[PDB]
């Protein structure tokens, strides 16, 4: 299947909420920019055409891939609405 | 055409949120900047 | 009709892995055509967008870079499949495509049951999520893999079909075979020696009902797991002979097949004694033991190390089927000599009944009613006899294994090669007079052939009938329980049901026990609405009863301890459209409690729309 | 009621050529009622095959007749019965009424025979509708035979008597599904019609009286006969069927010869010598493999495509016409607009594509020309033709080109311009334009191929001769079907095919085994004796005798109960022949297989390729006019529908977005759909 | 040598032709007969390489599916009849051979009919090419080449000639291998394997020589297990 | 070398003890990884020599079934710890070597008590035989010798000591073979077997080891192909 399903079942509270988080933290991981990503370090997502799934090839499987790390948040109402984007866009750059 | 009144569609879920502890630490030097003078 | 979609032929994936199914990549273009036009441009292939789209307008311009393009954007993206009839939602899964040449679409076996799809030419469509939303749904509950256990009982779908069962039973089961002299060596040492001895010349043999060991267990002893399996190599001892052999801590006399089995489990998840918690060596592997296996990994390993577990036993399944050679012929569908005897016999008693009625004993009707009788136990007679000529005299009967392993096989049919098929009814529903003495295995005649005929057809037309009918019981049933969700928190009211482990009137009044499958029907994943102190354990109250738990209480019940059950039930919830948590239950197709927004009502309806088709349907009132 | 005729192969158009069907009229049988006419009655016999009926909705109330069933003058479909004169049977046979038929006491042609006479005291027979053991002072009719119980195109199977009625329907629509091979080959056993199926039907070309063969061409048989007379018989070469099969005749007889009365000439499109052929028997283990195999799946050896046996010849013509608008007639020329003459080669002439070129997907096939949006068409863009090159030709390309899915090599072309022959253009048709197109179908693991009894089954894999099961002696098998398909379906004919069929292999014979009268189990174990010594005698002789590894399965197989423990190797496979099983080898390991394996000559035909087959895939493409959905065209494929049963599903999972998207983005979102594209660019 | 090493495989050879040739090779320890035997079968069938009709070319004739006057073999039948048609050149130098072939009137075409050629031989001359009545035109140019396995008239298309048209590929020398694994007595122990593997070719090499090349696939095979990583 | 030779079968290693080892070697033509891993196999556990106990001897017990008191072990159990005994000698001249071991009263014995033998080494040395009380008796002679595959304590028979009683034959130091064949991608063809074989051996000798072994029994075994008669 796919890496720590169980593991990722267990953070949420609801099946639900763990579809709705990879999804938004894939968005944002492409829209932003694709380094958005806090593990880029020792040991990240890979793909062998010539090792470069460091670059771009699926969202997705790098925000579960982070959310099964303990660094992301995920709340019902974490940080105010219009002011992410803003503040996003300040700091992750290659739009 | 709407979305599912069930399941991801959720108002249960439909609204949630994912923060980098980077852009955690960004968004309250928002709120720190809110100190006039 | 959606844009980005597909169908072809499908065909049978055995090396596919649950996750994956095998997309012909001659497809995988046109339904990836944008998401590869770009990565053209990634890279060199091409300058820009309407370039990568002439530069494969033909079939005869495409670089091999292009290839190395496409199966670089499908990296870590699925697709979905759907197969003929949707009925219920399994009837679409998700998997990894792994692109392939060809026309034909690569489907896993396993999932070949969720779909009801067989290989005689069924076509899947496929499609492709577009958002990163829609595939993140996709992949993380949608895929296959995910999906194990069924929402209409918490009992496996992922359950090795026809083929995988047959040869996982074949290396599991032991053999017995000449009781000439003594069995007992059990007492004397001169016991041990001479059978031993005896064995050895033609008389006692590896395998005899000797009840502490055969000199077969007298013979060969292995020390370590590996050391049994070595001598099956070098032809000293078959996978399905009784030998004794060191495990972890005591001497099993288990055979080779038996500890082979074990080894497949133990590693396809490595928790070797918590493989060997949830297994059941002490009996060939039946459909039922393996769909118990795949449960309970399930409940106790986890969700994907389950997945592994499966295609293991697949593989291993489909391997030893071929090397067992198994296989139909027609000496091999075995006439119980029985059958002249019990047909001879019911001939005479025929013979009275007419001698009763040419008399004028008998009324034209009691005639009638007396001869079906006749037959109707005569031939469930020879149908006993045929099955126990296979137990006793041939254990491994090639048509008899896949009937008594979960794989293809029914009583009644075999009773239509080896027993014979009599009665067969009239045009009108009135079951003639003769019968049909013969068999498949010798000439069905002319006539019994179109006495069977008529039979035939009201069975057809009832299927077609039925087959639609499959669809009116479901539009009916989601047009009134589309709306119900699950919205909550646990709703408040406490009002329950009382599930009854006890049946009045089978029999006019007697207490008795429901059917076990019946009361698993009924507390499977339920809440307990009042605690129960049962039979020495306190459920607690709102706890989510497992089947191991209706297990205990059905335990109780035989003891004498409870006759109803205190339950929480969508029958008596309070969310008005809608249903909670603790009304619900479990079953999500997880085995874990309800999670909030599951389409319940749907999911209901077509858990009752399904079954549908398989129920006779004459005339509605 | 009149049908496009069904050719796929002349059995087929047989069948469509004489099926009874209920719907029509509409003062007959409507769709409402049925299942009172839809089963079957006591009168359907020899009057209505019972097995004929159509799998569907449309079930027993379209159907064929039965083999000698006949219209009496007004349409009762009545039958022969010989007359039986007291315990004396005779050849004066009476075509019956279905209503007379009820007044006598009618006898099976089962019933033991000397000549004249009824051999055994009770003997059935069957009075109106109800089976009745009767005595041979009753029987005052007798069923002329077997056959007229049935249809033609079921009277086709072998061993019928030993298959579920239900699955041997199957068998009989299937061969209305058999496609022509270049290499056809008539059936190991057969049952005795196929010799007069090709006749009746208009498939081989026969001789009119007797008299010598003057010239055989590819093209003609000029025979001469000896009344002093000669004719030139043309012989359709290669014709297109209204379905798309090749329907060529060719020749049988050698340039100056005898010719009986009657005899072959040339062969239809599917017969082998003037017998019916359709697929061809091949050699086939019957056990399980990896999984290639595993609910209705078929394995098969690479060997088979190696010799040119399964493979088939196919034609479709493509059409185009030169229309008349208003803004200017659509020339038909060779001159293709906007980009390269590379495209134009086989072009040949100008305008239609040359004779024996090889066409793929996106050639011109024709070319044509059509002018666009009025006088100035697009404002920007003659900006840029101004700019790069103004190289200004109005016309635009609509030409006939190679729809996806393929084509093969153009054999034949037509172009009726305005009507000057005796053809009539329809209105503002300028003129037409065929094209005939043929191709070779090679069998490949999306084909389907299934024997005579039911067995239905698509390749699954195209296995290497180098490992597949194989033999003792070096032969291996060329396909592989599952046993558990056997048990479930009813049809042990098809094991008792295989058997008599390995006999046949080693015995280097073919046979007829009759519907329900044909071979007994005793007769063909006899022959598998025969069998054995051509097998093993001769390995006798060339030098060796038995393996460790034909010793170690005989191990196994005297622990099973096939051979009597005791006697020797040599006669312990004796006994394990007879029951149809030899010992086989993996072919990848080279070890044996544990336990003895069936294997022998089914005869097994390849089945008709339907427009479907052509695996569609679309990203994106037209749409409708009305209701802006995915739509079908000229050069990309069309979408597949997501229904009702399949929104629930994705409902009932929390498919929130997927569903939102197949609703939306992938087929109505008009802004939806086109954003969708670009950005996903 | 005397014990152990002068008790050596005695490997007997019994050759009739180019065709058929057993093979024995007796005193082996415990089960390598088949050890031996199957590899080589595997290789036998799948590596030796051959020779096959890759190209046809009628002269007047445009498409495969043609029917040619007074010929009474369509053009499918006649180059089906080639596919069967084996030749067999000396050298590599000799890559791709067109054989060229112009019969007219009332002869039976034979493969034998085809000019000779230097370094190239016919071991099919009475196999069946097609029948000619009268006024019967036949001049074609079939091209031969030397590959290994087979290969669909689609995977190569040739290039000889704008009207001619590609053959299917049939490359493998050998028809069938068969061997045998039975006991044999030596002195004080009974068990032994004894293999004796029955090797068919077309004609084109022999069962030796694709004996030969077999195992010599198999050790090159056996050597690429040299540098580590 | 570039195009057909530098595509090259990549012999590739993972070995992380004595007693497993990973074996990858991809590119291999068609059905080449199965005509070479079986072979292998079937070499790996039949023809790589090894020493297993083959003979015991307790001083006071007759039968093998006998139970020795002071000793909570069974001799039935005992002769099968000895199975798992797994010794190393240095040269042919070893044969069979006899051990031999004696222990009295309350210690627990281990393989290590037995007598250093000059060219003979135990690297099994804390394998546990047996557990005395006290006035335990305890004397045994146990017979290694160097053989190969299995044989059963039926098929050699002892005769050192007319009370001994035979053990079976654990002889290859290969515990057990498995290879696999999975298709790898290569550019153009996708055809393509990739051979992987684990090997795990006892420690005698190792999983590279053993292979190469293997490979040249079955090489030298492709040389018996010489001279034919
Ligand atoms: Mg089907
Ligand atoms: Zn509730």
């Amino acid at each position: 299947a796919e890496p720590g399903i169980d593991k990722l079942f267990g953070m949420v509270d609801s099946k639900y909420r763990l579809t709705v988080v990879v999804a938004k933290r894939a968005q944002q991981l492409l829209r932003h920019g694709f380094k958005n990503t806090v593990l880029e370090p020792e040991e990240r997502p890979k793909m062998q055409t010539l090792e470069g799934l460091f670059d771009d090839p699926n969202a997705v499987t790098w925000a579960m891939k982070e959310l099964l790390t303990g660094r992301l948040v995920f709340g019902e109402n974490l940080v105010p609405e219009d002011r992410l984007q803003k503040e996003m866009e300040r700091l992750y750059p290659v739009e | 055409g709407r979305l599912i009144p069930a399941g991801t569609g959720s108002d249960f879920v439909r609204f949630t949120q994912v923060v980098d502890q980077k852009t955690l630490k960004a968004i309250e030097e928002a709120r720190k900047e809110a100190v006039e003078a | 009709r959606v844009d980005y979609s597909g169908r072809s032929v499908i065909v049978v994936g055995p090396q596919l892995k649950l996750h994956q199914c095998g997309l012909p990549k001659r497809m995988a273009l046109e339904l990836f055509k944008p998401f590869l036009l770009k990565k053209m441009e990634e890279k060199g292939i091409a300058p820009n967008v309407k370039a990568a789209r002439r530069m494969l307008e033909r079939q005869r311009d495409i670089k091999d870079e292009v290839w190395d393009a496409l199966e670089e954007v499908i990296h870590g993206k699925v697709v979905l499949l759907n197969r003929a009839p949707t009925l219920h939602r399994l009837g679409i899964q998700a998997f990894q495509p792994v692109l392939v040449e060809g026309q034909s679409i690569q489907l896993h076996p396993l999932v070949c049951e969720a779909f009801n799809a067989d290989f005689d030419g069924d076509q899947m469509a496929v499609h492709v999520p577009l958002s990163s939303f829609a595939q993140a749904e996709a992949r993380i509950q949608m895929l296959s893999a995910h999906n194990l256990l069924s929402p209409a009982s918490g009992e496996p779908l992922a359950k090795p079909s026809r083929d995988i069962i047959l040869g996982l039973y074949y290396i599991t089961q032991v053999r017995k075979e000449k009781k000439g002299a003594g069995l007992e060596f059990a007492t004397p040492e001169e016991a041990l020696a001479a059978h031993e001895r005896g064995e050895v010349a033609l008389n006692a043999p590896i395998k005899v009902a000797g009840r502490e060991t055969s000199v077969g267990r007298l013979k060969y002893v292995f020390a370590n797991p590996d050391e049994a399996l070595l001598a099956v190599a070098h032809g000293i001892v078959d996978l399905q002979d009784v030998v004794t052999v060191r495990y972890m801590g005591k001497r099993l006399e288990t055979s080779p097949g038996r500890i082979l089995f074990a080894r497949i489990v133990a590693e396809a998840v490595e928790d070797e004694k918590v493989a060997w918690e949830l297994i059941q060596l002490d009996v060939p592997q039946e459909k039922n033991s393996l769909k118990d296996l795949v449960y309970q990994a399930f409940l106790r390993l986890g969700m994907e190390k389950t997945a592994r577990l499966l295609d293991a036993l697949k593989y291993y399944g489909f391997t030893f089927s071929t090397t067992s050679g198994i296989t139909i012929g027609i000496d091999d569908a075995v006439i119980p000599e029985e059958k002249k005897q019990y047909l001879e016999e019911a001939d005479r008693k025929l013979l009275q009944i007419e001698q009763a009625y040419e008399m004028g004993f008998l009324t034209d009707r009691e005639r009638y009613d007396q001869i079906l009788q006749l037959w109707t136990e005569t031939t469930e007679k020879v149908t006993q006899a045929v099955f126990k000529n296979f137990e006793e005299n041939y254990p491994f009967n090639p048509l008899y294994v896949m009937a008594q392993s979960g794989a293809r096989g029914n009583p009644q049919q075999i009773r239509q090669l080896c027993g014979l098929r009599g009665l067969m009814q009239k045009p009108s529903g009135e079951t003639f007079e003769v019968p049909v003495r013969s068999s498949f295995r010798e000439g069905l005649t002319v006539l019994e052939y179109f006495i069977s005929s008529h039979g035939a057809r009201k069975g057809g037309a009832d299927t077609a009938l039925r087959t639609a009918d499959s669809g009116y019981l479901t539009r009916k049933l989601v047009d009134v329980t589309h709306e119900i969700v699950v919205r909550e928190a646990d709703c408040g009211t406490t009002n329950y049901i009382s599930v009854p482990l006890f049946q009045p009137d089978e029999v006019t009044r007697s207490l008795r026990l429901r059917k076990r499958a019946d009361i698993e029907a009924g507390l499977y994943g339920r809440v307990l609405a009042r605690e129960v102190e049962v039979l020495g354990v306190r459920l607690e109250e709102g706890r989510y009863l497992s089947m191991d738990d209706v297990h205990l209480l059905i335990k109780a019940a035989e003891a004498g301890e409870i006759q109803e059950v205190p339950v929480r039930s969508p029958l008596t919830c309070q969310t008005r459209y809608g249903v909670c948590q603790k009304c619900y239950g479990y079953d999500l197709s997880m085995a874990r409690p309800v999670s909030i927004g599951e389409a319940v009502g749907i999911v209901a309806a077509q858990s009752i729309g399904e079954p549908g088709t398989q129920l006779t349907m004459r005339t509605f009132h | 009621l009149s049908q496009f005729k069904d050719e796929t192969n002349p059995l087929s158009s047989l069948r469509h050529k004489r099926r009874i069907s209920a719907l029509g009229p509409g003062g007959l049988t409507r769709e409402r009622a049925g299942f009172d006419v839809r089963d079957v009655h006591r009168t359907h016999y020899g009057r209505i095959c019972p097995v004929e009926t159509p799998e569907g909705a449309n079930i027993g109330l379209i159907t064929s007749l039965a083999a000698y069933a006949r219209v009496d003058e007004l349409g009762f479909i009545r039958t022969p019965y010989r007359r039986v004169v007291g315990g004396v049977v005779t050849d004066e046979v009476v075509y019956m009424t279905a209503t007379e038929e009820d007044r006598y006491t009618i006898a099976q042609a089962n019933t033991p025979l000397e000549g004249n006479r009824i051999a055994a005291e009770r003997v059935v027979a069957r009075r109106k509708g109800e089976p009745v053991i009767v005595s041979p002072e009753e029987v005052e009719f007798m069923d002329v035979s077997p056959k007229q119980v049935f249809s033609v195109n079921t009277n086709l199977i072998p061993f019928l008597e030993h298959d579920d009625a239900n699955r041997a329907l199957m068998g009989s629509n299937m061969q209305t599904q058999a496609v022509p091979l270049i290499r056809a080959q008539a059936p190991v056993v057969m049952t005795g019609l196929e010799e007069r199926v090709v006749r009746d039907s208009l498939a081989a070309l026969y001789a009119e009286e007797d008299g010598e063969v003057a010239k055989v061409d590819g093209n003609r048989i000029v025979v001469r006969y000896e009344d002093g007379r000669l004719v030139e018989y043309p012989l359709r070469r290669f014709y297109r069927s209204n379905q798309g099969t090749a329907l060529d005749q060719r020749p049988r007889v050698v340039v100056g010869q005898r010719v009986r009365k009657g005899d072959l000439l040339a062969d239809g499109p599917a017969s082998e010598n003037g017998f019916l052929a359709l697929g061809q028997n091949v050699l086939v283990a019957i056990m399980p493999f990896d999984g290639y195999n595993f609910e209705d799946a078929i394995v098969i050896s690479e060997e088979l495509l190696k010799r040119d046996f399964y493979t088939s010849i196919h034609i479709e013509r493509y059409e185009i016409e030169a229309r008349d608008t208003k803004l200017g007639p659509e020339r038909i020329t060779r001159d293709i607009p906007h980009l390269s003459e590379a495209a134009l080669r086989d072009l040949d002439e100008e305008g239609v594509v040359r004779i024996g070129a090889e066409v793929k997907p996106g050639d011109i096939l024709v070319g044509r020309t059509s002018f666009k949006g009025e006088s100035e068409p697009t404002p920007e863009e003659r900006l840029l033709r101004s700019i790069f090159g103004e190289k200004a030709r109005d016309v635009k390309d609509t030409s006939l080109r190679v729809p996806p899915g393929e084509g093969g090599i153009v054999v034949r072309t037509v172009r009726l311009r305005r009507g000057d022959p005796g053809v009539e253009l329809k209105p503002g048709v300028r003129e037409v334009v065929r094209v005939y197109v043929a191709q070779k179908r090679k069998l490949q693991v999306g084909d389907k191929l299934a024997n005579r009894h039911g067995n239905k089954g698509v390749v699954a894999k195209i296995l290497p001769v180098e490992d597949m099961p194989h033999l003792p002696d070096g032969t291996p098998v060329d396909v592989i079907l599952n046993p558990l398909g056997v048990p479930s379906r009813m049809n042990l004919g098809q094991i008792l095919e295989t058997h008599l069929g390995l006999a046949g292999y080693f015995l280097g014979q073919r046979y007829i085994s009759p519907i329900f009268d044909g071979a007994k189990e005793p007769e063909i174990k006899e022959l598998l004796a025969q069998a054995f010594e051509v097998y093993f005698g001769k390995r006798k002789g060339e030098g060796f005798g038995v393996d460790k590894r034909e010793v170690e399965v005989l191990r196994r197989a005297e622990k099973l109960g096939l051979v009597t423990p005791g006697k020797t190797p040599e006669e312990q496979l004796k006994e394990l022949f007879l029951q149809g099983k030899v010992v086989l080898y993996d072919g990848r390991t080279g070890e044996p297989i544990e336990g003895p394996i069936v294997v022998g000559q089914m005869f097994i035909m390849k089945l008709y390729h339907m427009v479907e087959d052509k695996m569609h895939a679309r990203s994106t493409g037209p749409y409708s006019l009305i209701t802006q959905q995915p739509l079908g065209g000229k050069a990309q494929f069309g979408g597949q529908r997501f229904g009702e049963m399949e929104v629930w599903a994705l409902e009932a999972y929390g498919a929130a977005h997927t569903l939102q998207e197949m609703l939306t983005l992938k087929s109505d979102d008009i802004e939806g759909r086109n954003a969708a594209y670009e950005a996903i660019i | 040598m005397l014990d152990s090493k002068l008790k050596a495989p005695v490997f007997t050879v019994r050759t009739q032709g180019r065709e058929y040739g057993e093979f024995v090779l007796e005193p082996l320890e415990r089960g390598f007969g088949v050890t031996l035997g199957n590899p080589l079968r595997r290789i036998l069938l799948s590596s030796i390489p051959g020779t096959a009709v890759t190209s046809v070319y009628i002269e007047d004739v445009l498409h495969e599916f043609s029917t040619i006057p007074g010929v009474k073999e369509d053009v499918v039948e006649i180059i089906l009849n080639l596919k069967e048609l084996v030749v067999r050149f000396l050298n590599p130098s000799l890559q791709t051979v067109t054989l060229l072939l112009k019969a007219e009137g009332p002869k039976e075409v034979k493969a034998r009919d085809f000019l000779p050629v230097a370094d190239v031989e016919i071991m099919n001359p009475d196999l069946h090419i097609a029948t000619l009545e009268e006024g019967g035109r036949l001049n074609m140019e079939v091209r031969v080449d030397r590959g290994v396995g087979y290969v669909p008239a689609e995977k190569h298309g040739i290039k000889d000639r704008i009207n001619a048209i590609p053959v299917d590929a049939v490359f493998s020398p050998v028809r069938r291998v068969a061997f045998q694994v039975e006991d044999t007595r030596l002195g004080q122990r009974t068990d032994l394997d004894k293999l004796t593997l029955r090797i068919w070719t077309d004609g084109s090499v022999t069962p030796l020589e694709a004996l030969n090349q077999a195992v010599e696939i198999l050790r090159e095979h056996l050597t690429y297990f040299s540098n580590p990583q």
